[PDB]
């Protein structure tokens, strides 16, 4: 795959969780680490880009994926 | 003579350590199918 | 024969220091979500 279908976004204040579908801007409300209320009313925006706007940056390309970084590997050496 | 061996029994010392012999082996993620 | 292991018991010496594994540590400020 070139992207990804289906993501799920956590913004650095805790505040928004946010779903990247397709073709619409998905925004959530993060008032406590782990709570949903539906009382929420949720934002859908139509920006339009297409497929999900998201690049992955694999360290390492493998064929059968098992992607792993540069500190985990040398984790027993160190 | 009844005693097992030659009596040069040995007692297993240890440095005060428990040991957690699992640190860096359960942070890998399922990349696969499952199997 | 009822003392533990080889009668070879040991004392755990000490340089005269309490320890404070912590001057280092809680300097950390927390820059994430709070997790």
């Amino acid at each position: 795959d070139e992207y990804p279908k289906y993501a799920l976004e956590l913004a650095n204040n805790g505040k928004t969780v946010r779903l990247y579908t397709d073709t619409d801007y998905y925004e959530l409300r993060m008032p406590s680490p782990g709570n949903f209320p539906n009382e929420q009313v949720i934002k859908k925006v139509h920006h339009g880009v297409g497929v999900c706007p998201f690049v992955r940056y694999v360290n390492m390309m493998d064929l059968d994926g098992f992607t792993m970084g540069e500190v985990e590997y040398l984790v027993p050496v160190a | 003579r009844f005693k097992r061996s030659g009596g040069l029994m040995t007692v297993s010392t240890s440095r005060g350590e428990e040991g957690r012999p699992w640190a860096g082996k359960t942070a890998y993620i399922r990349y696969g199918d499952g199997l």
